[PDB]
């Protein structure tokens, strides 16, 4: 009958206490004649009840789509504890159990280099800023810019990608315009990852 | 975001003289009051 889908926090949310981690389970194809869905949570085995389900919201294939969202302890995330997500529906022989956690393997320090745009790509009115992290593991990691104190936001970063040596890299490039580099102003990137210390870091960069 | 709050709560992860139980209370401590 209905297929499950579970998903795990952004590495932001579990790394910044601000923020609140969620674990997403999903489930699609839920017919009409079965709407019937219900969920079960457990963290390391043990049942968990503070999930709430938001409202299903009809498909345009005409089947329903439920989600259960599970708020998490960040410490619990990192620490490896697993979450399992048990959906049942008449539509099944039996419940679906759908299970995550944080990738297994020693964390590793990421390295954070930011590098001036190409003297080649002055002709632009526009430049790059390129902030390259290398060396860290898990793959999760959060990058953003700013500037002054303010966020930049005009900036895309690349999906983490497996070195060599078993860990991984990615570039940021935040876009400017190139006056705004040309005239000294001062931009940072920063970085939050398990292995950094605050789980935070910030490296500038300016002519 | 508060740099404060998230450096006891770093610091609170992994402080080595909590068990679990005292370093979620900690860190739920840290949580709400700030
Ligand atoms: C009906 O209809 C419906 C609807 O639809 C829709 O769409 C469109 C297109 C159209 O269609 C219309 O209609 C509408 O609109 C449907 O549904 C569907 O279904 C499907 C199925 O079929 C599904 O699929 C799935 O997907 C996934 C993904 O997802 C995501 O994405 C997407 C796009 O991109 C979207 O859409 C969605 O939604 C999602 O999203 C997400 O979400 C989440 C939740 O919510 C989120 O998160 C959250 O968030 C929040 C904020 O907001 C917070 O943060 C929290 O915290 C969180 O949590 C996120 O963010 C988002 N994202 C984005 C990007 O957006 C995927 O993934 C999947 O895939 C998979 O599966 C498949 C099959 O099926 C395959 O092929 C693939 O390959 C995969 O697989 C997998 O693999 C893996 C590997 O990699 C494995 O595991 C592994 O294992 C190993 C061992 O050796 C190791 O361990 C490793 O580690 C691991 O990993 C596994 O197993 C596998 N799996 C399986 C199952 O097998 C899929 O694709 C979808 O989703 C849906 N949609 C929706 C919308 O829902 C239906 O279908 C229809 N029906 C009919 C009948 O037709």
């Amino acid at each position: 009958g209905p297929s499950v889908f579970l998903f795990p926090p952004k590495p932001k949310d579990t790394l910044m206490i601000s923020r609140t981690p969620e674990v997403t389970c999903v489930v699609v194809d839920v017919s009409h004649e079965d709407p019937e869905v219900k969920f079960n949570w457990y963290v390391d085995g043990v049942e968990v009840h503070n999930a709430k389900t938001k409202p299903r919201e009809e498909q345009y294939n005409s089947t329903y789509r439920v989600v259960s969202v599970l708020t998490v302890l960040h410490q619990d995330w990192l620490n490896g504890k697993e979450y399992k997500c048990k959906v049942s529906n008449k539509a099944l022989p039996a419940p679906i159990e759908k299970t995550i956690s944080k990738a297994k393997g020693q964390p590793r320090e990421p390295q954070v280099y930011t590098l001036p745009p190409s003297r080649d790509e002055l002709t632009k009115n526009q430049v790059s800023l390129t902030c390259l992290v290398k060396g860290f593991y898990p793959s999760d990691i959060a990058v953003e810019w700013e500037s002054n104190g303010q966020p930049e936001n005009n900036y895309k970063t690349t999906p983490p990608v497996l070195d060599s040596d078993g860990s991984f890299f990615l570039y940021s490039k935040l876009t400017v315009d190139k006056s705004r580099w040309q005239q000294g102003n001062v931009f940072s990137c920063s970085v939050m990852h398990e292995a950094l210390h605050n789980h935070y870091t910030q490296k500038s960069l300016s002519l | 975001f508060n740099m404060q709050c998230q450096r006891r709560f770093y610091e609170a992860l992994h402080d080595p003289n909590l068990n679990e139980e005292q370093r979620n209370a900690k860190i739920k401590s840290i949580r709400d009051d700030c």
